[PDB]
């Protein structure tokens, strides 16, 4: 039993009817934030940005964490609507600013000696 | 006491200068390197050394509370004078 | 030569003309706002010396940061800085404003204002004295006294 | 114990009225706020003519650092390293080891002047009154690198300051 | 009672050595209110008091022309006053060092610097300790 | 009333930490061991949890 | 490799890259993306110059505290440079004015002032030079800019056998004078062409290519003498460049042909300006002049760079030409152009 | 023990006990301990289940009356099950008194809002989600409060960094403030400075 209470969703099946509620929202969002932050982005890369963020927790099976994690990306919707974010908070998804880390044994032998 | 280095740079009493490979002198480039003239070693070491006519001495420093913490110092060994470990001062007993 | 002297001179009257007349822009952040009104208090009279408050970015000539700059405050501070028009200049007031001071190891304050815009005087302090804050105002009219525009266009 | 600040009731004869409906027509209280402004103009300003005048200060104000030297020129600083413990700014870094004639000195002695809150906790920790704050205060720079001082400007801004940072403490160090 | 003004403004103009100097010191310091001289620097700066002004403008330094190596006869700061006359000028102190001279100690400075920021004499902070680690060095002849 | 979920708890998507100090660092955890420069035992009373030593250099200005 | 210089840290703004660079002409177009790309990582970075210092200001949030510093220096002064190369092991040389000053002509600019840093580079130590020159760079070529850069591309390579030259081709960009200029002949009404800008094909490289090509090449042990060629991805016509820059920025295009003649004649008139002239007779010859292909010298991309496409970052730079009633369109409504490409 | 030893009030003890008893005696459903401290000071420990029960009676009842919220806060304690731990301060002007209510709560489970109670605690919900990511249900409008816009983490955790993970620096090139993964200059230097000797013998712990 392990005796939890839920936040909002009992099982699995809610918990993604909400995720698909939101992404749907973020979708429709994305074009607007194009226009109003005056971002020279395209309209795809921010519909890529969006699935990709979606997709970095795509392994969670708890559905209280699936919750709290719509929440927050609700939240996140809000400050993006409502023009509370500015463009830096915007294009700090992109990291423009950061060289790549390679991910290789021999260049990370080569740099330093962080594993 | 400060002494110049081969490339011209003022030695510091704690002894750093940048050698002549060393990239970082260009800090000082049109402009110059802050060293204190007075080296306290060389200071101290001018003082005299007083002659005291007991076993063991007491130094504060001079002062009162204005000086160090007061401590008393052993001066039996006749071949060598005590030294106090917050002021440097030294002590002695009369010898010859 | 007669060109030389006339830049020298030309540039001359246009410094004494832009040290003479300093608005800075009504901004302050923290504790150091209040030395700041203290600068403009009775006893100090910074608009003896022909400094004065305006609250318009567009009007104004010098940013004095006066007080702790956190995360959320710097694309402000940044975006009223650069809708400052030309010739404009910057005073990092404050330990706080200088490299972060007291919280200088927290997670949401920059490190000191210059990392975000270029800073002309730093005033040390505590909050520094209204009397430090004047020193430091006319530290950076002295500067502007000893810029040359004119004679370096003409030695191009 | 308490008191009311707006509960009066005012006076409903002629007199009362006819002085209040002279009050609306014709700007008393306006005329004396502007007697209060007259006043003003034609007393004598509280503004002083720096940097001709300075303002007053006391031995215990808290300035710009310095490091302070024993009568014979020796250094008071015997690298305890309580005055960086106690720093609530963490500005202060030392490094030390044995001198050369085995006296226990320093080899850095560095304080962050951007990171230092001028609380003065450095000094009272002091045990032989090496670090002190100075009564300087005109100190400004145009880089953020020369606020960043080592042990050699240090121990300049003592021997600069010396002949007033002596002075100061006598005054005061009977309250400590 | 007006009369009394004026003749005051007169005699200020003539306390300060005529036009000329009245002029001068109008132009350096924007005041030309006569004290009483307490002392002279050795840079020449210059101290006056005057105790019926109030708290704060009864101390006052008309400050030198020339200090080590710039005209100050415009540019002036109060970095340029000594230790001793900054102890009694602040009035932190009653007593000006003339009546009552500093202690004299072999390591202070007998020349008084301003501020140097912005000048070629400014500081330049460095690290002040030796090198940690040494490295070997390999021999200098063949191996074969 | 309740859902009784039976996965495990993991609650890293959550803590907002980048993914690099997550899987790449490894932490101890051990009671710590008494100074030997004192006989006071007091410090050795709890466990304590530490992450893994990384890298330090010395700044080009300042040291 | 002298301890003090081991690189350390994690490549960022307090780390330790192994660099010490002094940048020639950092207060322009160039050298700002160059000082920031190098502050990025913790480069110390010397700036030589001779301007204002108001206007070497922008360049000092972009290193940490004690890793940019600012000097002065004269250009026909040869102590100057030796005081700012003293101790660096990177020298980049990125001197150089689009028009010709009373004190100093293209031969003063691209000779004689590359000349004597490469001089005293090779007689200091420096052990890498990077040396900037152009794509179009001829010794008959019909605009003395680039008979002066060709000259002194010789000279450099005679100076500094070692040295990498990098010619780019018309870098576009915020502060460009490329993207810009073209923008700014608005104002007049009409678009004057040489032959309607039929005649003319152009190769323009992104301005942070450029710079992260001079980065890497500074970090590239094999670039020692080598000799590249920055360009774009694509070829453009000149009117259709042209024509897609009016369409970016949302303004009506008039173009008519000019003979060369006219141009030329319009070009000195402008020339006589004390201040930076609007146009001059060298910038007509090299408007209308076809980009050079050099199929024998490396690129950009084997320095690991891929260049971006000019319809990626059009919009950045020609937002601010356009009106309000347009301001806020996206970047995919501008219809790219057609480029000639084999 | 006169001087420098700070006074001890009876009375007020033996008042604060009686009010504890009675509050433990009307809500046995919800009260699990109630302790007065000997600086004078009355907690309540509750079930979360009871956190809007109570509330409503300590602050309706006759007898009760505490109309005021004046503080509500979380502390994280991280060898518990339960991690956070929710802490109301109540004041009432009636009687001249002040109470504590605690509760707690792990990182899944949502406590209710208190929002109906008082008004006073929708921004004090907001704050305790922002630093500790708490959540409470039925919030009229619960979003970060203090943290900037987009900010990742709690900072209040302790397993959070002092410094965080990222910091902000204006770009030239991208013309912006952008955000980089912290890297510091002078390591804050962590000191270690509990004695080794036990200094408080009222508190000392059985040793297992
Ligand atoms: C690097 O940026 C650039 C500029 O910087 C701002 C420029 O001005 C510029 C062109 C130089 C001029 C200053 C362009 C702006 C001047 C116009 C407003 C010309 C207006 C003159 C006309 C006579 C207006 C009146 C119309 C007549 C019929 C009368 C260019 C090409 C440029 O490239
Ligand atoms: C025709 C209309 C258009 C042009 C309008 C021009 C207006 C007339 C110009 C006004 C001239 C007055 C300015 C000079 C007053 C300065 C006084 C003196 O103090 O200046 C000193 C020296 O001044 C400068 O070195 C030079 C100033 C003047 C430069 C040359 C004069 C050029 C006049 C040419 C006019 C032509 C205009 C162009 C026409 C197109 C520096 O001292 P300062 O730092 O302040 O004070 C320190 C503060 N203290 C005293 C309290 C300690
Ligand atoms: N821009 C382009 O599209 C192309 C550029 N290049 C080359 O790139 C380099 C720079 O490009 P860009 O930055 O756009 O040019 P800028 O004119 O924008 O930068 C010029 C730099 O050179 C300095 N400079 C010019 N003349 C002198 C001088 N006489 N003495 C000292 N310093 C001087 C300037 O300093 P100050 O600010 O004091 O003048 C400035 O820092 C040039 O060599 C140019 O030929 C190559 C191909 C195309
Ligand atoms: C009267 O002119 C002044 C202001 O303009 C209204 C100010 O804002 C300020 C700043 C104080 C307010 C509250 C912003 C000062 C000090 C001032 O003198
Ligand atoms: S520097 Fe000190 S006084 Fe100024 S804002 Fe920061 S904490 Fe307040
Ligand atoms: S005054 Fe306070 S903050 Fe400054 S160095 Fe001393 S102890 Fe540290
Ligand atoms: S300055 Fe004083 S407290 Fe600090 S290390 Fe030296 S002796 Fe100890
Ligand atoms: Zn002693």
């Amino acid at each position: 039993g392990t005796s939890v209470k839920p936040i909002f969703s009992r099982d699995m099946n809610e918990a993604k009817r909400r995720v698909r509620e939101l992404y749907r929202a973020w979708y429709r969002e994305v074009p607007n934030t194009v226009h109003l932050f005056q971002l020279d982005i395209s309209v795809k890369q921010g519909r890529d940005k969006v699935r990709e963020m979606f997709m970095k927790n795509a392994h969670v099976t708890d559905p209280r964490v699936v919750d709290l994690l719509v929440i927050k990306g609700k939240m996140e919707l809000e400050e993006t609507i409502n023009v509370w974010k500015q463009r830096t908070h915007i294009m700090r998804f992109f990291h423009e600013t950061e060289a790549p880390r390679p991910t290789d044994f021999l260049s990370k032998f080569y740099v330093g000696h962080d594993p | 006491g400060v002494r110049t280095s081969p490339t011209g740079e003022k030695v510091t009493h704690t002894g750093q200068a940048y050698d002549d490979g060393d990239y970082r002198r260009v800090r000082f480039s049109d402009r110059q390197k802050e060293v204190n003239e007075n080296f306290a070693i060389d200071l101290i070491a001018e003082q005299p050394v007083s002659e005291v006519g007991s076993r063991v001495i007491s130094c504060d420093g001079g002062g009162g509370a204005l000086g160090h913490p007061r401590v008393y110092i052993n001066l039996d060994k006749e071949t060598k004078t005590g030294t106090c470990g917050y002021c440097g001062l030294q002590f002695r007993q009369p010898h010859h | 030569s007669r060109g030389e002297y006339v830049v020298a001179k030309l540039d001359d009257l246009v410094n004494w003309a832009r040290r003479s007349s300093l608005w800075p822009m009504t901004f302050g952040l923290a504790c150091c706002a209040v030395e700041m009104m203290h600068m403009a208090a009775p006893r100090y009279d910074m608009d003896r010396f022909g400094v004065v408050f305006r609250a318009s970015p567009r009007q104004s000539d010098v940013m004095i940061v006066a007080g702790t700059l956190t995360n959320k405050m710097a694309p402000a501070l940044r975006k009223v800085y650069d809708q400052m028009p030309e010739p404009r200049y910057v005073v990092s007031m404050g330990s706080c404003a200088n490299g972060g001071g007291y919280y200088h190891y927290s997670y949401s304050v920059v490190r000191g204002c210059d990392r975000i815009v270029p800073v002309d005087i730093y005033v040390p302090g505590c909050p520094p004295t209204a009397e430090a804050l004047l020193y430091g105002i006319l530290q950076l009219q002295r500067k502007i006294k000893r810029e040359k525009r004119l004679r370096i266009w003409y030695r191009r | 114990t308490y008191k009311f600040v707006n509960m009066r009731e005012p006076s409903m004869d002629m007199k009362s009225v006819t002085d209040r409906a002279a009050q609306t027509l014709l700007w008393t209280e306006l005329v004396r706020g502007l007697g209060m402004t007259l006043s003003y103009l034609f007393r004598e300003p509280a503004t002083i003519n720096y940097p001709f005048e300075k303002g007053p200060l006391s031995p215990r104000f808290r300035g710009e650092h310095a490091l302070r030297r024993y009568p014979s020129g020796e250094e008071r600083c015997i690298a305890c390293k309580l005055c960086e413990a106690v720093c609530p700014a963490q500005a202060i870094t030392i490094e030390a080891e044995p001198r050369a004639d085995g006296s226990r000195r320093t080899t850095r002695y560095d304080i962050d002047m951007t990171k230092c809150i001028y609380c003065g906790f450095c000094q009272e920790a002091c045990p032989v009154d090496a670090i002190v704050e100075g009564p300087n205060f005109e100190f400004s720079t145009e880089t953020h690198e020369e606020l960043l001082y080592n042990k050699e400007k240090l121990l300049n801004n003592g021997d600069k300051w010396e002949a007033e940072i002596a002075a100061n403490i006598q005054a005061d160090y009977l309250y400590r | 009672e007006l009369v009394q003004v004026l003749r005051r403004g007169l005699q200020q103009v003539s306390g300060h050595g005529g036009l000329r100097g009245y002029l001068r010191v109008l132009f350096r310091a924007n005041d030309v209110r006569v004290g009483t001289l307490v002392g002279e620097d050795k840079y020449g700066n210059k101290y006056y008091e005057d105790n019926k002004q109030f708290f704060g403008r009864h101390r006052w330094v008309i400050y030198t022309t020339e200090m080590n190596g710039r005209d100050t006869f415009w540019d002036v700061d109060g970095s340029m006053v000594p230790p001793e006359w900054h102890r009694w000028l602040h009035c932190m102190t009653d007593d000006p060092p003339t009546t009552k001279p500093p202690t004299a100690r072999k390591y202070i400075w007998t020349n008084h610097k301003f501020n140097v920021s912005g000048t070629p004499q400014q500081y330049v902070p460095y690290s002040t300790t030796r090198k940690k680690i040494q490295e070997w060095v390999p021999p200098s002849t063949p191996y074969k | 009333q309740l859902i009784a979920v039976d996965e495990k708890l993991d609650i890293t998507t959550l803590t907002g930490v980048p993914e690099e100090h997550i899987k790449t660092r490894k932490v101890r955890i051990f009671v710590p061991a008494r100074n030997n420069m004192q006989s006071g035992v007091n410090n050795t009373k709890k466990w304590k949890m530490e992450f893994d030593t990384r890298e330090r250099w010395e700044n080009p200005l300042m040291g | 490799l002298h301890h003090a210089l081991i690189p350390h840290g994690k490549g960022g703004r307090s780390s330790v890259s192994g660099i010490v660079a002094t940048v020639f002409g950092a207060t322009g177009f160039l050298g700002r993306y160059v000082v920031n790309h190098l502050g990025r990582m913790g480069s110390q970075v010397i700036v030589p110059y001779r301007c204002e210092p108001y206007d070497t200001m922008h360049l000092r949030p972009m290193g940490d505290l004690g890793q940019i510093i600012f000097m002065e220096w004269n250009g026909k002064d040869k102590d100057s440079i030796r005081k700012v190369v003293e101790h660096s092991n990177v020298v980049i040389n990125l001197v150089g004015r689009e028009w010709e000053t009373k004190n100093f002509d293209f031969e003063d600019v691209f000779v004689k002032i590359p000349h004597a840093i490469a001089q005293v580079s090779k007689e200091a130590g420096v052990e890498k030079l990077i040396h900037i020159s152009h794509l179009n760079a001829d010794i008959k070529s019909p605009s003395r800019y680039l008979r002066s850069k060709a000259v002194g591309e010789k000279e450099v390579r005679a100076a500094f056998p070692e040295a990498t030259i990098i010619k780019p081709s018309d870098i576009f960009g915020r502060e460009d004078r490329f993207l810009n200029y073209f923008a700014s002949m608005r104002w007049f009404g009409g678009v004057p062409l040489i032959s309607l800008g039929k005649e003319t094909v152009k190769q323009p490289v992104y301005i942070v290519d450029v710079s992260k090509g001079i980065i890497n090449a500074i970090k590239d042990p094999d670039a020692k003498g080598k000799t590249f060629a920055f360009v774009g991805p694509n070829r453009y016509l000149l009117f259709d460049l042209v024509q897609y820059i009016f369409a970016v920025a949302y303004r009506p295009f008039l173009p008519y042909p000019l003979p060369h003649f006219a141009y030329r004649w319009v070009g000195r008139l402008f020339e006589v300006s004390p201040f930076e002239p609007w146009t001059t007779r060298d910038k007509v010859e090299r408007v209308h002049m076809s980009d050079m292909t050099l199929p024998h010298l490396p690129g950009l991309e084997d320095l690991g760079i891929q260049a971006t496409p000019l319809e990626l970052k059009a919009i950045e730079v020609l937002r601010r030409h356009r009106t309000y009633r347009w301001l806020t369109s996206e970047m995919e409504d501008v219809k790219p152009a057609k480029t000639v490409n084999i | 023990t006169r001087p420098t030893i700070r006074p001890r009030n009876d009375v007020v003890h033996k008042q604060l006990s009686a009010f504890g008893q009675y509050v433990a005696e009307i809500l046995p459903k919800y009260v699990q301990q109630v302790q007065v401290s000997c600086f004078n000071e009355l907690e309540i420990f509750i079930h979360p289940d009871g956190v809007i029960p109570v509330l409503t009676f300590l602050r309706d009842h006759t007898n009760a009356q505490f109309k005021s919220l004046a503080d509500l806060t979380a502390v994280d304690v991280p060898t518990r099950q339960n991690r956070f731990e929710i802490v109301y301060n109540l004041l009432s002007l009636r009687f001249n008194s002040r109470i504590r209510v605690k509760t707690y709560t792990d990182e899944l489970t949502p406590i209710e809002s208190s929002v109906t109670v008082y008004k006073a605690a929708n921004w004090y919900e907001r704050e305790i989600w922002d630093m500790f990511g708490v959540f409470f249900a039925n919030h009229p409008d619960l979003r970060r409060i203090l943290t900037d816009y987009g900010f990742e983490g709690h900072p209040f955790r302790k397993d959070f960094p002092l410094s965080g993970y990222v910091e902000l620096r204006y770009d030239d090139e991208v013309k912006r403030v952008v955000a980089e993964p912290v890297e510091l200059a002078q390591e804050f230097r962590k000191f270690d400075l509990n004695s080794p000797w036990e200094a408080f013998p009222a508190y000392r712990q059985p040793p297992e």
